[PDB]
């Protein structure tokens, strides 16, 4: 079989592999709940990018990424 | 998506296939565009004669073997079959 | 227009260009903070239509590209840091050419955001392999090209 | 839609039209009076590359054709210190 | 069911809304009464969705375990941050 004509729909997004900062549960173009009203993005060494100011307070309080257990490190 | 370099005393061309494909049409395109009769050609890889219905792939080169860069030294003789008188490209100058 | 054609250099050879790419450059702590952002995406647009000379260099060698991609907030202003690549591009700047440490944007990078969108932006040039090869390999290249290649060979 | 790339000694390569079109300076030599639209050899004289620099850049054509805008860990093209500095001058020559 | 989502799509959006309303709340004067915060909390996020008084209390509790903000040692009611 063949097609004479086809109609599409796309999704475009940005090519950056990480999606969205999930402490704050906000999109990484936009600012942190504590960094709204007045940032940086810090990696991890498993794929892992948030806030500077949620990475900052989630290491104050534990030392384990919030998705998996693996000890957090930056770049 | 194999690649190769069939040469042909100064003659050369570079051709481009697929990675399971006999050589027949191979043989057809190499007629197409050297102008001539199709039955003379015959493909050496190394100086060895291959089957005409047997895939490129298997007979010695693949696509992570035969890249876009130096694909092969397959070389092309026609029946008048001729002696492989394969002509080297030009020595480099001696670099200082 | 004017001011560009007088190529004004601040102490360590930043063009005009290159001031609005850096991220480094000072804005005054008035009210200047509130507008004026650098990089900024439409002032390098404006300059590179005014004609600004894209692949100038400073004192480090560092062209306008070398300094974008040191930029250490890739996805805060990802829509500020992706349309200046594209202009710097697309005006004509060297994807590949390196600073006085032979360095080049892709290695000078320290950042992969950048990096993918520099090797999305670059156009691969036979031209630029062989003087790369040639600059790596350290091969005697006076007076046995032309005269406008040695530059090439300055900079890739 | 092949065309034949004639080197200063002897050597003639051949590749595709598409693949050639890549160089400026081969797209204006097709181009003008004498483009001999034979659609199967549009010879071109390069009396000053020797052969081994316009094999070179007939593999650089093969290779840019492929990796034009896709895998983006891009293979390392292989230059040998010995031809470097004369592609380099046959790349400015054909405004690759 | 496509319809109960998106009914439940902007309960976990407000929760998130509620949430940043609070901490931009608590970074302004870094202490409030327990009564005076919702108050304020409901008059900013005003034009959007109306918060109900148990939402906001259970994004209270969720905001005290994400360390955000914090029950004072002197007073339960003040809430502190850390
Ligand atoms: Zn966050
Ligand atoms: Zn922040
Ligand atoms: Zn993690």
């Amino acid at each position: 079989f063949e097609v004479k004509k086809w109609n599409a729909v796309a999704l475009w997004a940005w090519d950056i592999v990480v999606d969205n900062c999930a402490i704050c549960r906000n999109h990484i173009m936009d600012l942190c709940i504590e960094c709204q009203a007045n940032c940086t993005v810090a990696w991890g060494v498993c794929n892992h990018a948030f806030h500077f100011h949620c990475i900052s307070r989630w290491l104050k309080t534990r030392q384990v990424c919030p998705l998996d257990n693996r000890e957090w490190e930056f770049q | 998506d194999v690649f190769l370099m069939i040469r042909r005393h100064k003659t050369t061309i570079f051709t481009d296939a697929k990675e399971s494909s006999t050589v027949f049409e191979l043989k057809r395109i190499v007629e197409g565009i050297l102008k001539r009769p199709p039955d003379e050609q015959r493909l050496y890889k190394d100086d060895q004669l291959l089957d005409d219905g047997k895939t490129l792939g298997e007979c010695g080169f693949t696509s992570q073997t035969a890249r876009p860069q130096a694909p092969a030294t397959v070389g092309l003789a026609f029946r008048a079959f001729e002696a492989l008188c394969i002509e080297p490209f030009s020595s480099p100058p001696e670099l200082p | 227009y004017n001011l560009i054609h007088l190529d004004p250099r601040t102490r360590e050879g930043f063009t005009l260009l290159h001031l609005a790419v850096n991220s480094n450059t000072p804005v005054d702590d008035f009210h200047t903070n509130d507008v004026c952002s650098f990089p900024n995406a439409l002032v390098t647009k404006l300059l590179l239509d005014c004609g600004a000379e894209v692949n100038a260099v400073d004192n480090e060698g560092n062209s306008a590209l070398h300094i974008i991609v040191q930029y250490n907030r890739p996805i805060s202003d990802f829509l500020t840091l992706h349309s200046i690549i594209i202009s710097l591009v697309e005006a004509g700047a060297h994807t590949d050419m390196t600073n006085k440490q032979n360095k080049t944007p892709l290695d000078k990078s320290t950042t992969g955001v950048s990096e993918i969108l520099l090797k999305t932006q670059m156009k691969m040039s036979l031209k630029c392999l062989a003087a790369r090869a040639v600059r790596a390999n350290d091969i005697n290249y006076q007076d046995q090209i032309p005269r406008t290649l040695e530059e090439f060979v300055g900079f890739h | 839609m092949y065309v034949k790339l004639i080197s200063s000694d002897g050597h003639e390569f051949i590749v595709k039209r598409e693949h050639a079109l890549t160089s400026g300076t081969i797209k204006a030599m097709l181009s003008g009076p004498g483009q001999f639209a034979e659609n199967e050899t549009n010879e071109v004289n390069f009396r000053e590359i020797p052969s081994h620099v316009l094999s070179k850049v007939c593999m650089y054509f093969t290779y840019k054709v492929r990796y034009t805008n896709s895998s983006t860990e891009i293979p390392e093209f292989p230059i040998a210190p010995e031809i470097a500095l004369e592609l380099l001058m046959a790349a400015n020559f054909l405004d690759c | 069911q496509e319809m109960e989502q998106t009914r439940s799509a902007v309960d976990e959006d407000r929760k998130m809304y509620l949430q940043a309303a609070i901490v931009r709340i608590m970074k302004a004067r870094k202490v409030l009464r327990h009564n005076a915060l919702i108050q304020e909390v409901i008059s900013q996020s005003r034009a959007r969705f109306n918060p109900s008084i148990s939402m906001i209390k259970k994004c209270i509790e969720v905001l005290i375990d994400k360390q955000y903000i914090e029950r004072s040692q002197a007073s339960a009611d003040e809430y502190s941050y850390v």
